[PDB]
């Protein structure tokens, strides 16, 4: 069974650093592109960053560019998101989303209301 | 508080089910069937090529007489073929051209189809006027129609992209039972030979076993890593095979309530579109995105043969009720009929 | 209260699936092998029929 | 087998009647050009082309330019997941992608949607006619100065207007920087991959714009012409 | 002279082998591959078959006559041989003309191309090619229209030289030059547009991609057939002795060499056929 467990997060003062970990199980982790998706309170889900299967290709949203770093460990079957210099606008529930199919460059429905290959999410709070 | 406690109880129940399945996993199907001889090389030739569709073929279904078949294409045409002569018996123009599924009634008097229009349309083939007319439009699904299968002339089961399956009363046009529980698009369904149960595969990478009369999910089967696109009951009704986008086919057992065998190859990295069994169930035929159909040994997980006759995606395949031939439909707009020779 | 309502339904479904009787995999595997053996001769795709008996000559 | 011979002739005759009808449908099918209309709720894709028929949940628009028939299909009544039903449109002439340019918050969302469509395995040979809609609102937003693109797109701080750009007469220089940066944001995706099999045709359009049907006609001509030129090793 | 004759025999044998083998591959590629059996390739197959017939029925007898310098066979067969030479060469040239027109419609009217080149018109075009080819070859020779024992040269007079020259070659040459120059301008214009899509990306299309392709297609047609028809017209006007024997033999085999270049220019330089060879 495909399951993703987001860990880390919590209450951090503005400007602090936070690291998120995503534990992958039930699928060959090295065959899938992985994404980080967050949902701010009162707002819909939005895409934050993605990393390719081998880690060569990495993308970010312009609002978090230069402050968020995404890395993956295929051997450890784990996904990471380093968030330093946090802002109160970054307070959201962060989700570890897997692209639906392996060996693909597209990633269609990770930022959807009910997506099967997305984890339960971890809560990140930045407000003082 | 209550919500946090409940989602923890689900994890405990999932571990309880996983331990129960592991308890009865005394042996492996591969170990059991190691002694039996292989099926050898399966060589099938294209006996017939059905031409006339002007777009991608999306679905096909044999009639129970093993001679007539219906195919659906996204040129807005339902065509009924006489496979023995390649004559076209009917050509039904569809109101919506985005058809995704078609079904042949076991009586042979009706065909059904539907796609992105969220409607299952029933067509009467036996009218005194000599033409095929729409007899029913089954509305109620809020997503595209992915598969449909007749139980009899009055009942049909449909799977939709709105994550639900439905059982319909054709005469009244209302869905008597709704089957909920899938969290993704239901892409296929297969009826048990006694038509008391049916399995469905969805895009949540899970296969659910449904009771037709009771209307609830009896068992849930997981193990695939991506969306399930195809599903087919074993001929005795005690097992089913699935095909997913993870380039694998898996054989699940109903009574053991777990996966028994995986059918994958290292060269295969493309998704699976269609799966079917031979009449005895010894052969599992699967259609792939790489334009080919691979014949698997169901018991030994060996690739018995290859059907290479299409220049685009193999979208569908099916084996006749008598087991004489297999038809393959493809995005290249052609259907081909295959069988072996002594 | 949508999530809490869904949580009760998901937990309730898992209880029904966890209370079913499961046979051994060896018993289930043997039954599949037995069915294939019994119907092997009447499978045209597995054992192709003579050309005289093939409707698709 | 006299009775059998009678049935065979009847079935053979029935087939020929079907084939004659299928020949007529072939001419109608190949003459019509099918289009997939895509866009979010904020984008005004429903008012891009100035015969509209609602067939079940799919909205169809049929327009004619220079005796060429175009059938544009808009998929309305589906869930937000689309990786399955998008495969139905692997053989359209082009995909009409409509983006609200004024909405900076959802601009990255449109870029992500455009990325998936461009890089999907079954849409690798389909050109995209990109419409950057609501250009009038973008001009008002830029001139007001309340919201900054650099807040959402830090690259825009070091972005300059292309030399080949053709700003409209009486248009503020700050507006044409915003217009072409958004267009270049989509062109970064379309030029990254494709290998000359498909191209993205971006246009700047407003709500009151009656020339969008002609632009689709022009782009469709370029798409098919480039396919023919490439086939003959002329491109 | 003995050494030269052996060298000439090899060159003629190689030319026949290339023509036959080059056109068999085109026919085999279409027959084996289902995707290659489309209406677009009907003229290419028709061209390949016509050149294949030339390499089997006409070229072997032209080589025998050239090397032995005498027509051993009977006079009755000489008229049949010359008629086959004119019919198959005229049909081959007119097949090239229909290919250029077909590509002109596809490139210049891409939206209406599927409805303007319906298979009825393709069949009509092929029939008119052979009706003209038979009229100029078999009807004209056997009725003495082209008329002015060891010689078996195709006769020509003043009237026949101009009618055959203009209809078969010069009129198609003028139209093909206009057709392929318009396609050249479109291809060059599209190449400039594609190269200037973005400033951050280098040019992805060679500037002379269309220049090389069109100069090869038109250059081979001009080089192989222009000297022959110019000599053919001049020979008709100024008598059969006006043209030197060596010069007349050179321009004759230049036209025959065009049948060895058609499978390369119209099949090996087509994306569909190159991928078709892989599946073969
Ligand atoms: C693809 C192109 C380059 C092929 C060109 C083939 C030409 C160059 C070769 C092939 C046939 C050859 C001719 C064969 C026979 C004769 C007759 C002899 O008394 C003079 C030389 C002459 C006239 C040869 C001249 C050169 C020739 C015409
Ligand atoms: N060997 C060229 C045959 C021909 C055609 N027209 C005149 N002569």
């Amino acid at each position: 069974q495909v399951q993703l467990q987001e860990s880390g997060g919590g209450l951090v003062q503005p400007g602090g650093s936070l690291r998120l970990s995503c534990a992958a199980s039930g699928f060959t982790f090295s065959n899938y592109k992985m994404n980080w998706v967050r949902q701010a309170p009162g707002k819909g889900l939005e895409w934050v960053s993605d990393i390719s299967q081998s880690g060569a290709s990495i993308s970010y949203t312009g609002s978090v560019k230069g402050r968020f770093t995404i890395s993956r460990d295929n051997a450890k079957n784990t996904l990471y998101l380093q968030m330093n210099s946090l802002k109160p606008e970054d307070t959201a529930v962060y989700y570890c989303a897997r692209c639906p199919a392996p060996f693909t460059r597209d990633c269609f429905d990770v930022t959807s209301t009910t997506y099967a290959y997305r984890g339960q999410g971890t809560q990140v709070t930045v407000s003082s | 508080s209550e919500l946090d406690q409940l989602r923890q109880e689900a994890e405990q129940l999932k571990n309880q089910i996983r331990d129960a399945r592991k308890a009865c996993a005394d042996a492996t199907l591969s170990q059991i069937t190691n002694n039996i001889d292989p099926v050898g090389r399966i060589q099938m030739r294209t006996r017939r090529t059905l031409r006339g569709h002007l777009a991608k073929i999306y679905a096909m279904h044999w009639g129970t007489d093993s001679r007539l078949l219906v195919s659906a294409s996204q040129d807005g045409k339902l065509i009924i073929w006489d496979s023995y002569t390649t004559n076209k018996v009917h050509a039904i123009p569809l109101r919506s051209s985005w058809v995704m599924t078609c079904a042949y009634a076991p009586s042979g008097n009706y065909v059904a189809c539907g796609g992105l229009d969220n409607i299952c349309s029933i067509y009467n083939l036996k009218t005194r006027e000599g033409n095929v007319r729409v007899s029913r439009e089954l509305a109620g699904h809020t997503g595209y129609l992915s598969c449909c299968r007749f139980l009899d002339d009055n009942q049909i089961v449909t799977s939709s992209g709105d994550t639900t399956c439905a059982l319909w009363d054709i005469e009244t046009g209302q869905q008597t039972t709704t089957f909920t529980g899938h969290t993704g698009d239901v892409m296929s369904l297969s009826l048990a030979p006694d038509t008391r149960l049916f399995v469905s595969g969805a895009c949540d990478a899970s296969a659910k076993l449904w009771d037709v009369r009771e209307g609830m999910c009896r068992q849930t089967f997981t193990g695939h890593e991506s969306d399930i696109n195809a599903i087919c009951f074993f001929p005795n009704g005690n097992a089913f095979a699935t095909g997913s986008d993870d380039a694998t086919c898996r054989l699940f057992d109903l009574r053991a309530d777990q996966e028994l065998m995986t059918y994958s190859h290292d060269n295969i990295i493309c998704g699976i579109t269609s799966v079917s069994f031979s009449k005895s169930g010894r052969l599992l035929l699967a259609g792939y995105d790489d334009f080919n159909c691979n014949v698997w040994d169901a018991l030994k997980a060996d690739r018995a043969g290859v059907l290479a006759g299409h220049d685009n995606r193999v979208s569908c395949l099916g084996v006749t009720d008598d087991g004489m031939a297999v038809a393959t439909g493809s995005w290249d707009s052609f259907l081909k009929i295959w069988n072996g020779s002594s | 209260t949508a999530s809490i309502a869904q949580a009760r339904k998901l937990v309730e479904q898992l209880k029904m699936e966890a209370n079913i009787d499961r046979i051994k995999v060896s018993k289930a595997a043997a039954d599949l092998m037995a069915y294939c053996e019994a119907h092997a001769k009447e499978d045209p795709l597995l054992t192709p029929v003579p050309a005289s008996e093939n409707p698709f000559r | 087998t006299e009775d059998q011979r009678n049935e065979e002739k009847a079935q053979r005759e029935a087939n020929k009647m079907i084939e004659k009808q299928l020949q007529k449908d072939k001419q109608v099918y190949r003459a019509t050009h099918r289009l997939l209309l895509l866009g979010a709720d904020n984008s005004g894709k429903s008012t891009i082309v100035k015969i509209y028929h609602v067939n079940s949940g799919i909205f169809e628009t049929k327009f004619q330019v220079d005796k060429v028939n175009f059938h544009m299909f808009d998929v309305g009544a589906q869930r937000d997941e689309r990786r399955k039903w998008i495969q139905c449109f692997n053989d359209v002439t082009a995909i009409i992608f409509v983006v609200d340019s004024s909405d900076y918050n959802r601009l990255q969302e449109a870029l992500n949607d455009f990325k998936s469509i461009w890089n999907n395995r079954w849409l690798r040979t389909i050109s995209v006619i990109l419409f950057l809609n609501k250009q009038d609102l973008l001009a008002e937003k830029v001139l007001a100065g309340k919201s900054k693109i650099e807040d959402y797109f830090p690259e825009f701080a070091r972005y300059t207007t292309p030399e080949d750009a053709t700003p409209e007469p009486g248009e503020d220089p700050r507006v044409t920087r915003a217009k072409y940066f958004i267009r270049d944001e989509f062109l970064r995706i379309s030029t990254a991959s494709g290998d000359g099999r498909h191209y993205c045709y971006p246009h700047f359009t407003c709500s009151v714009d009656t020339e969008n049907a002609r632009r689709i006609f022009n782009d469709c001509r370029d798409i098919i012409q480039r396919m023919h030129l490439r086939q003959y090793e002329l491109l | 002279s003995t050494a030269c004759k052996i060298t000439i025999t090899v060159v003629l044998a190689v030319l026949i082998l290339i023509t036959v083998a080059g056109n068999v591959v085109v026919c085999l590629a279409v027959g084996l591959n289902r995707r290659l059996r489309n209406l677009t390739n009907c003229f290419i197959v028709s061209l390949a078959i016509t050149d294949l017939l030339l390499g089997l029925l006409v070229l072997p007898f032209s080589a025998i006559y050239q090397l032995s310098c005498k027509w051993s066979f009977g006079k009755v067969f000489c008229n049949i041989y010359t008629s086959l030479d004119v019919m198959l060469c005229t049909a081959s040239i007119l097949n090239l003309f229909m290919i250029s027109l077909d590509r002109y419609c596809a490139v210049m009217d891409p939206l209406r191309y599927p409805v303007l080149v319906t298979p009825v018109r393709v069949a009509i075009s092929l029939v008119l090619i052979w009706v003209i080819s038979i009229t100029l070859s078999f009807l004209s020779i056997h009725l003495g229209w082209n008329s002015r024992t060891s010689k078996c040269k195709v006769q020509v007079n003043e009237v026949y030289g101009l009618v055959d020259g203009l209809v078969t070659f010069y009129l198609p040459l003028l139209i093909m030059c206009i057709t392929y120059y318009r396609i050249f301008k479109v291809a060059r214009d599209q190449a400039k547009r594609i190269n200037h899509i973005s400033s951050w990306k280098a040019a992805t299309i060679r500037e002379h991609k269309a220049t090389v392709t069109l100069a090869a297609v038109m250059g081979a047609f001009i080089i192989c057939w222009f000297p022959y028809f110019t000599a053919f017209v001049y020979r008709g006007l100024r008598g059969d002795d006006a043209i030197n024997e060596v010069l007349e033999a050179i321009v004759l085999w230049l036209g025959y060499a065009n049948s060895a270049l058609n499978p390369i220019l119209y099949a090996a330089l087509n994306r569909d056929f190159r991928t078709g060879y892989q599946q073969l």
